[PDB]
């Protein structure tokens, strides 16, 4: 009960613009707001990101950590040691109760 | 939708191409680092624990 | 019979009728100032023999 | 009211709580309670109706009843101490009396029912008045006898303020019950913490200043008194339904509002003393504050009301009143919150 | 400076500019009554200011540049449309008489003002206070509802308690019958399609509750359409009142400045006519009145304060 | 972190002084150059964490959780612009303001090092979002979700707010770094019971965890888009984020106290998988779809082990690319037809075929086909939990062949059959639509080959 | 379009209280302008 607009007619952007790509009514700007897009989005983001990812140096020293444990494997059998020792801490560092 | 996948093919060889050209001559006339034991009384600079070209390029730049 | 009833139940429905109880309680009041002064004397009787906020 | 009598009148209540916040002396601070109440009444007074006789005459008898008791409290302290000084009081009996009082005057519950009344009774700037400035000389002489106050008596207050506070705001449909219901409920916050850090109370009530002149402010800027009568500021002028939402939002003590700044610190002190259940239950029932903020943000800010036909002459014209300061005070009241540190200038 | 308490202790008092001739002079009448012509006749002769009678377009010619508006920004407000129409579904009756009703306070506010500040007298073509008689008309004849008028009622109420009455209220008396020749003789299609029912309305409330409840209050001058030729009859008729009752003789200065605070500022005089009341006729939805206000920030100088407006020419923003 | 919030602070004066018609390329523009940038926090280091400075710090936890978190913006903008074309240009402004304060607000969030900084704007969130969904949705009842959105939050977080507050007090700190070396184990008692509470219950309401999860799908269903997206993408995860650090300070108690979170979630997957196949609403059901998935997350995370804290961390944000395309799969229906009713609009791989192959990609990642990471941090979860209890792996096992059977439904259900009749206004996809779905499926598709940087911290 | 409040759901915020109960039935909106006839 009021003055009130009726509801609008939908929109369809192809009527006016057959090339839209959906982005703006005016087709020069519509152009150019797919562009970024895809420049953007695909050439750089997508296409460097993905080679910047692939190329990180040793990402959290995982292949540092092998050239370690070569080196130490081949160390601690050339003089008999065992590969690995139950104990993490040298017991005599430790004081334990009563 | 035709367009789209041609947009789509377009815009990623427009620097995958460039790319795969680039990551190919590094591989050919630059090559891959040796490894060696640091010299006595010599302080590496901490990209030079890195061995491909384009990892030592991306720890020294921007690392 | 459980997500669009009795969660919905048990917690966000019933409390919010818990609290619209309440509001009616605190504000339907008459706006008579005899009843609001005669509630301060019970207010301070009660502090004393009840409470002794006098000590 | 001439204007040079309207000045007179309002230095007389500003002069009136500087007495009591400069007095070292307790007849000196009963004086100061007096001049202010006698300047008072007539700016109630004012519009000459009988809503604002009524709101005059019960605010009448409620602070000369308080100032009674001020009294009695006093002279009993006399009795048992031989002296006047502004301080700690001497007498348990003395303090219950004074604390009391001083309730009364701040319109904490339960002696809470003439504020809403009150509020609603007189003009939006005599209310800016009652609820904000009026609140500082009770104040300031709780900030100096808290070391003698009855922890319980004051804490009690304190949650059935937070509480009656609270919730009568959520049946309120008056813009000016809603301040004062809020009102009610922050000078809860404020004395909650008083026994525990007295900076704190000062810190709550400068902030609660602030955002109620902000608010009353912006209502006064469109001469808004009801909840209908503010739905339509977005046909009017779209930037005030921003500032009254934000706000809002603030007074509901939001994150990274300024009004979260006084909650936030309160939580802080009252945990020092190993007090958790206190602050826990404070913060949850100032949610029912934020419920009926929110709902005001709906008609005001967050949807578009039904307008009427005669709104379309009111946007030929601007907006001529004065809004004094209202531009600082909408930024402080939300955009504080990274100079928090800044309270210790307070202390 | 702007009028205000400051100018008002520097020395600025209402009864200082005020002499004999401050007078508030409203000529009323039916319509095609002749009234027009004599309250220009009153203005000239008493050197008054003429306020010719507020219409639809009355506060577009106070405001920006002073010319009417599209209809849109009106409310779509027709008289055509209420000869045309008058029990049109879409309420077009009543939305027009509330608009009406606001120009009419919003006209009363600028001639009060225009007294107050500089002294000199005006003269108005109907007022706030003989509006309602077309009010009455409407609804006895069933264009509007017992609602709309329950409406009127709330808005006049909050509204004319503020104002002073008229000091003097003009009266030209012509009988329905030689209102419906005059109209016929004018030739206004639209207008033609008046009837009598409707006139004898505006006749019995104007009489029957007009001017007998202005006359404890004013000066009333009734004249017929004969006497009312003679403009200096009149004028002289005017010259030689009283002035021993209503309200402007208790005025002061101090009530005087209070009154002059609220016309000027127009606002705080419209306020209480978008009273929220949802009644059909006047209640605009959110997407409409969205909508149009979006037009109107986009006419010419209306988009800011006045003199804030560089599409019209204004200057030196940057500095004001 | 100054490098990545001062350049999303600079959005919006971009978005305010930009030409009338260029608010859409601009702020999407240089939101994706943003995105760009944020891959250069991917210098982590195997035993330190990256720690800026005094306020910010990045781990390989919030790593991850940032660049979704930058990534989303310029998607969420994408899928925003037609459906605000009619709105007014101040609106418009301001809508994009909301997306870009809550971008500032999430990236600070996942990088502050102290947690009543945490805190803050882990609350700060809540405003631009109730206002995106009150202010931008459609109908009426998003004010009402409006308000369970907001109540729920403030709820558990206020009670957070004072265990953080009392935490500082007897630790002295509430610096990360400084909690992972002065932590002391919590000793059975009704006080430690409810400060586990407190510290766990805010975040367990944005999971969601089963029984308070209601509010969810009242906000999807009443959210506008670029709502629903950074909902179900990013919000969501800020619990699961809050969980994984503040669980370090709740050890040992967490061996107990965990047990009713468990059971809640082990059997509310389960529910809600299962309710997922009467859903007729088609947000409802994908909202729904984020309970099940979410309830992982949380046995996950409370279970404690490095196998489960790199799964939860897959999940999260496998989760977030793969719920944000569906809505916008959904959405991009509901432009054309305007209604959420999942049968109203059959059989459309007849009319969009392209869009169809977008729909079956997003079904299969979220019904987790080997080896997307949707996979991957699914079965991590359930290697897990297995060894945490054999038994378990009957509810998990179960709730793959339910999550098969209604992703599948969905997919079924629109796009195959009989298109209907009536229905004509079905236009060729866009190449804005077209490419809203694939800068989702193509990173997370691509994210398999190196699986590692989403892993997290315990990799 | 998007849903906006119509007459029926503002007139929810227009009442004496927002909860009626038995005991408010006869409350009345006040005056508008505050000012109560004599
Ligand atoms: C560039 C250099 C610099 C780097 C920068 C890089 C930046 C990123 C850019 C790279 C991405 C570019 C993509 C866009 C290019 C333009 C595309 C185009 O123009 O044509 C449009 C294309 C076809 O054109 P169209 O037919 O005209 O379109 C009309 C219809 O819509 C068409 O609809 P449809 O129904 O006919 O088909 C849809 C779909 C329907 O089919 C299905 O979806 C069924 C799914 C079956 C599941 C199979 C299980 C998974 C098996 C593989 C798992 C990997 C491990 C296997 C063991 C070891 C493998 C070595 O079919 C597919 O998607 C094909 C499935 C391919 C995967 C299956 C396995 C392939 C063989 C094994 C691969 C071996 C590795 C390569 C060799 C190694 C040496 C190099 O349609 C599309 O739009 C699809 C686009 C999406 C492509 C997805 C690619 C994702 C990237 C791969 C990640 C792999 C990770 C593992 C995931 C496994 C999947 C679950
Ligand atoms: C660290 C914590 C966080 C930061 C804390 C910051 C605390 C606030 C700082 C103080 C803010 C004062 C306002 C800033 C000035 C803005 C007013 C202005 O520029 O107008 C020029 C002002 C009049 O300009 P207008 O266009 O008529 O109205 C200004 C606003 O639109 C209308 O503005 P209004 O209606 O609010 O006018 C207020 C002012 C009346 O207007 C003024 O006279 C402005 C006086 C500002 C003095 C700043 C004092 C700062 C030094 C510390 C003391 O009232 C006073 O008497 C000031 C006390 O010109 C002068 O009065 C020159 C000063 C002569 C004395
Ligand atoms: C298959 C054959 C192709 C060659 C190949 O395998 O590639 C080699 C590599 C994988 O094998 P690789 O790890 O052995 O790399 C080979 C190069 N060396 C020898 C130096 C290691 O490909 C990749 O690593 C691509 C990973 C891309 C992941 C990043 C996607 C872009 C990020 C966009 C951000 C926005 C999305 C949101 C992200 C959400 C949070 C993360
Ligand atoms: C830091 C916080 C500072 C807060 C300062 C607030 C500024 C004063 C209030 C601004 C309201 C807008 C304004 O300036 O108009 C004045 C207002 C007009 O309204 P009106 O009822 O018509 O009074 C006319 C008198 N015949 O009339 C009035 O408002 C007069 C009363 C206002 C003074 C009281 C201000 C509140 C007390 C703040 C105490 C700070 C310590
Ligand atoms: C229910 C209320 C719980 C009360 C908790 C409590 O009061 O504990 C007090 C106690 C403080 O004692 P303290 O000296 O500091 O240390 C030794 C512990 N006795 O110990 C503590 O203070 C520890 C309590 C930490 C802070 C608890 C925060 C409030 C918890 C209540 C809400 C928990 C449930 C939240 C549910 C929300 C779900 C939507
Ligand atoms: C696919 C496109 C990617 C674009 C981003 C990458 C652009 C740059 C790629 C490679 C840049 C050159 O890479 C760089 O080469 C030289 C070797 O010649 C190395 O430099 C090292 O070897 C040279 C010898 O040439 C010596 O001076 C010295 O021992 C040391 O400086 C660097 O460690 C490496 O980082
Ligand atoms: C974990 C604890 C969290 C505490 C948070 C506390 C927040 C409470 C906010 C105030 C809630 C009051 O909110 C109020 O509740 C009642 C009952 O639901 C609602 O009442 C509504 O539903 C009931 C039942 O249909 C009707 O009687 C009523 O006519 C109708 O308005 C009000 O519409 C709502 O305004
Ligand atoms: C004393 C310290 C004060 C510091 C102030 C520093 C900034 C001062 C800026 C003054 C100039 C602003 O310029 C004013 O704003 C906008 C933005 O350019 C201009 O016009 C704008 O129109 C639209 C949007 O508004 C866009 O095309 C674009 O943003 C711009 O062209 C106005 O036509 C101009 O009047
Ligand atoms: C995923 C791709 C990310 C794209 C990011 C786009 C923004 C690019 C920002 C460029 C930052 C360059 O920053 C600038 O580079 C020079 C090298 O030229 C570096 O200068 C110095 O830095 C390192 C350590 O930091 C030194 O050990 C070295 O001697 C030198 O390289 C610095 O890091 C900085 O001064
Ligand atoms: C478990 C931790 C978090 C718990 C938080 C629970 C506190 C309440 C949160 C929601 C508050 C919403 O506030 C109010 O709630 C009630 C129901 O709850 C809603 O009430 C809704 O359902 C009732 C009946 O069920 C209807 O009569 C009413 O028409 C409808 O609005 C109100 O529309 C809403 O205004
Ligand atoms: C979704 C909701 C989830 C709710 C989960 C509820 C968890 C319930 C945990 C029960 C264990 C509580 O914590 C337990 O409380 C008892 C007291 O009752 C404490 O008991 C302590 O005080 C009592 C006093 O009688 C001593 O006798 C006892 O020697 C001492 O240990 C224990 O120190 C503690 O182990
Ligand atoms: N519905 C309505 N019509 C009005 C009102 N005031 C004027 N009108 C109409 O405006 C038209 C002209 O009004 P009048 O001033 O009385 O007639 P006139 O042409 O100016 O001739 P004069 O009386 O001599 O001045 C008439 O058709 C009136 O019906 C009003 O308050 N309500
Ligand atoms: N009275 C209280 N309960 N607290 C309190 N003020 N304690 C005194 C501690 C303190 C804190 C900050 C500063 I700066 C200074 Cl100088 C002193
Ligand atoms: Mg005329």
């Amino acid at each position: 009960r009021w003055q009130e607009d009726p509801e609008p007619e939908d929109e369809n952007l192809y009527e006016k613009n057959p090339d839209s790509h959906g982005y703006d009514k005016d087709p020069a700007v519509d152009i150019w707001n797919m562009r970024v897009v895809f420049f953007f989005g695909f050439s750089i983001v997508l296409v460097l990101g993905s080679t910047f990812v692939a190329y990180l140096p040793d990402y959290r020293m995982q292949e540092w950590a092998r050239r370690e444990a070569e080196r130490l494997v081949k160390y601690r059998e050339a003089h008999g040691l065992p590969i690995m020792e139950s104990n993490c801490f040298d017991p005599s560092k430790i004081q334990l109760p009563e | 939708d035709k367009r789209f996948l041609k947009l789509l093919r377009f815009y990623i060889l427009l620097t995958g191409i460039p790319v795969a050209i680039g990551i190919t001559l590094i591989n050919v006339f630059i090559g891959e680092a040796e490894l060696a034991e640091i010299p006595e009384g010599y302080v590496p600079e901490h990209w030079e624990y890195f061995k491909h070209p384009i990892s030592r390029w991306i720890a020294r730049t921007f690392f | 019979l459980l997500d669009l009833i009795w969660l919905e139940a048990i917690l966000p429905k019933t409390i919010s009728l818990a609290q619209m109880k309440a509001s009616t309680l605190v504000t339907n009041q008459k706006g008579l100032i005899k009843l609001y002064f005669l509630s301060f004397l019970i207010t301070i009787l009660i502090s004393m023999i009840l409470f002794n906020f006098h000590e | 009211m001439n204007p040079i009598i309207f000045i007179i009148i309002l230095l007389t209540i500003m002069l009136g709580t500087i007495i009591v916040m400069i007095s070292s002396h307790w007849l000196l601070v009963w004086i100061g309670f007096e001049m202010n109440m006698l300047a008072i009444i007539p700016i109630m007074m004012k519009n000459h109706n009988p809503r604002a006789t009524e709101a005059s005459t019960k605010y009448f008898l409620t602070q000369s009843t308080a100032s009674m008791l001020l009294m009695m409290a006093v002279i009993i302290n006399l009795m048992f101490s031989g002296q006047w000084t502004v301080m700690k009081l001497f007498n348990p009996m003395a303090s219950m009396l004074m604390t009391m009082a001083l309730a009364m005057k701040l319109g904490m519950a339960p002696f809470h029912f003439w504020v809403p009344e009150v509020t609603q009774g007189i003009p939006l700037s005599s209310g800016l008045i009652l609820l904000t400035w009026q609140k500082l000389a009770p104040m300031s002489v709780l900030y100096q006898i808290f070391p003698s106050i009855n922890l319980n008596l004051i804490l009690t207050l304190s949650v059935l303020s937070i509480l009656i506070g609270g919730w009568g705001g959520l049946n309120q449909t008056q813009l000016r019950k809603i301040m004062a219901y809020s009102s009610i409920a922050h000078m809860g916050w404020m004395t909650a913490v008083l026994p525990y850090n007295p900076t704190m109370t000062l810190l709550n009530l400068i902030i609660y200043i602030i955002m109620t002149s902000t608010m009353f402010t912006m209502f006064m800027a469109n001469s808004t008194t009801t909840t209908l009568s503010l739905s339509h500021t977005w046909n009017k002028t779209p930037i005030m339904t921003v500032l009254i939402l934000a706000t809002l939002l603030s007074m509901g003590g939001l994150p990274p509002l300024s009004g979260f700044m006084p909650k936030w610190m309160i939580i802080q002190e009252m945990t020092k003393n190993n007090s958790i259940i206190l602050p826990t239950f404070m913060a949850i029932t100032a949610l029912l504050n934020l419920y009926f903020y929110m709902r005001l943000t709906y008609s005001t800010t967050l949807t578009m009301f039904p307008s009427t036909n005669n709104m379309k002459m009111k946007w030929q014209f601007p907006l001529m009143k004065k809004m004094t300061f209202l531009p600082t005070m909408v930024v402080l009241s939300t955009m504080m919150l990274p100079l928090t540190p800044m309270l210790s200038v307070l202390e | 400076l702007q009028y205000g308490p400051l100018a008002y202790i520097l020395g600025e008092k209402a009864t200082k500019k005020m002499t004999e001739k401050s007078k508030l002079i409203t000529v009323d009448g039916n319509i095609c009554s002749g009234k027009s012509k004599l309250a220009k006749e009153i203005a000239e002769k008493l050197g008054l200011k003429h306020f010719p009678e507020a219409g639809i377009h009355y506060v577009d010619s106070t405001t920006g540049d002073g010319k009417p508006l599209p209809v849109q920004f009106s409310g779509n407000c027709s008289l055509e449309k209420f000869y045309d129409d008058p029990k049109s579904n879409d309420g077009n009756s009543y939305r027009l008489q509330a608009w009406l009703y606001a120009s009419r306070l919003l006209q009363y506010a600028d001639a009060l003002e225009h007294l107050l500040s500089t002294g000199q007298g005006v003269v108005l073509e109907r007022s706030i206070y003989s509006d309602f008689v077309f009010l009455e008309a409407m609804y006895r004849q069933g264009f509007i509802r017992k609602q709309c008028v329950d409406h009127y009622n709330q808005v006049k109420k909050v509204t004319i308690c503020e104002y002073l009455p008229p000091h003097v209220v003009v009266y030209v008396d012509v009988p329905v019958p030689e209102v419906q020749s005059r109209i016929q003789k004018k030739g206004n299609p639209h207008e033609m399609k008046i009837t009598s029912a409707y006139l004898q309305d505006i006749e019995n409330a104007y009489k029957g509750t007009f001017l007998p409840e202005m006359s404890e209050k004013c000066e009333v001058l009734q004249y017929s359409a004969w006497e009312a030729q003679d403009a200096e009859k009149v004028v002289e008729d005017i010259e030689y009142l009283k002035y021993d009752k209503g309200p402007w003789l208790d005025q002061n200065d101090r009530k005087l400045h209070k009154l002059r605070m609220l016309v000027q500022d127009k606002l705080e005089v419209l306020n209480y006519t978008s009273i929220p009341v949802f009644l059909p006729e006047v209640t605009v939805g959110a997407h409409q009145s969205d909508q149009v206000f979006q037009e109107f920030t986009e006419l010419p100088g209306r988009k800011y304060r006045a003199g804030y407006n560089e599409d019209v020419g204004d200057k030196w923003i940057w500095l004001k | 972190m100054l490098k990545y919030i001062i350049p999303t602070i600079m959005l919006m004066p971009l978005t305010w002084l930009s030409k009338n018609n260029m608010i859409w390329v601009n702020s999407t523009a240089h939101s994706l150059l943003i995105s760009f940038t944020s891959l250069l926090l991917m210098n982590q280091f195997g035993d330190n964490s990256l720690n800026f400075s005094l306020l910010f710090f990045s781990d390989s936890l919030s790593t991850p959780l940032l660049i979704l978190t930058m990534w989303l913006l310029p998607l969420m903008l994408m899928a925003s612009q037609h459906h605000l074309s009619k709105e007014n240009l101040t609106r418009k402004k301001l809508f994009i303001t909301m997306l870009i304060s809550l971008q500032l607000f999430l990236i600070m969030t996942f990088t502050a090092m102290e947690l009543i900084l945490f805190y803050i704007l882990f609350e700060a969130t809540l405003v631009p979002t109730l206002i995106i969904i009150t202010r931008w949705g459609n109908q009426t009842e998003r004010l009402n979700a409006g308000l369970y959105f907001l109540f729920y939050t403030l709820a558990g977080s206020l009670p957070l707010l004072v265990a953080l507050i009392y935490i500082q007090n007897t630790v002295g700190s509430l610096n990360f770094l400084m909690l992972q070396y002065w932590v002391q184990p919590v000793h059975n008692s009704w006080s430690n019971v409810f400060m586990w509470l407190a510290c766990m219950m805010a975040f367990m309401v944005k999971m969601p965890l089963y029984g308070l999860h209601l509010w969810l799908p009242k906000a999807h269903v009443e959210a506008p888009i670029a709502g629903s997206m950074v909902l179900a993408a990013v919000l969501l995860k800020l619990g699961g984020y809050g969980m994984l650090r503040i669980t370090l300070i709740l050890n040992p108690m967490t061996d107990f106290m965990a047990y009713p979170f468990i059971m809640l979630s082990l059997w509310g997957m389960i529910m809600t998988s299962s309710i997922c196949l009467r859903q007729t609403d088609l947000k409802s059901l994908i909202a729904y779809s984020s309970v099940s998935h979410m309830a992982l997350v949380i046995v996950a995370i409370l279970i404690q082990t490095p196998w489960s804290y790199m799964g939860a961390t897959a999940l999260m944000i496998a989760h977030g690319l793969t719920s944000s395309m569906l809505f916008c799969l959904a959405n991009s229906n509901y432009e054309r037809i305007h209604s959420r009713t999942m049968i109203l609009a059959r059989g459309l791989q007849t009319l969009l075929p392209l869009m169809a192959t977008w729909w079956l990609l997003a079904s299969l990642t979220n019904l987790a086909l080997p080896p997307t990471i949707n996979l991957i941090g699914e079965l991590f979860v359930v290697m897990s939990t297995f060894s945490w209890s054999n038994i378990t792996i009957i509810l998990m096992g179960v709730n793959m062949v339910i999550t098969a059977l209604y992703s599948l439904y969905m997919l079924i259900m629109t796009q195959r059959g009989k298109y209907t009749y009536h229905i004509n206004n079905i236009s060729p996809s866009f190449t804005r639509e077209n490419a809203l779905m694939s800068l989702h499926i193509l990173p997370l598709l691509l994210l398999t080959l190196n699986p590692k940087i989403i892993l997290g911290p315990l990799y | 379009r998007q849903w906006q409040p119509d007459v029926e759901w503002a007139e929810q915020y227009g009442g004496a209280v927002m909860y009626p109960t038995k005991e408010t039935a006869h409350w009345k909106p006040p005056p508008w302008n505050d000012v109560d006839p004599p």
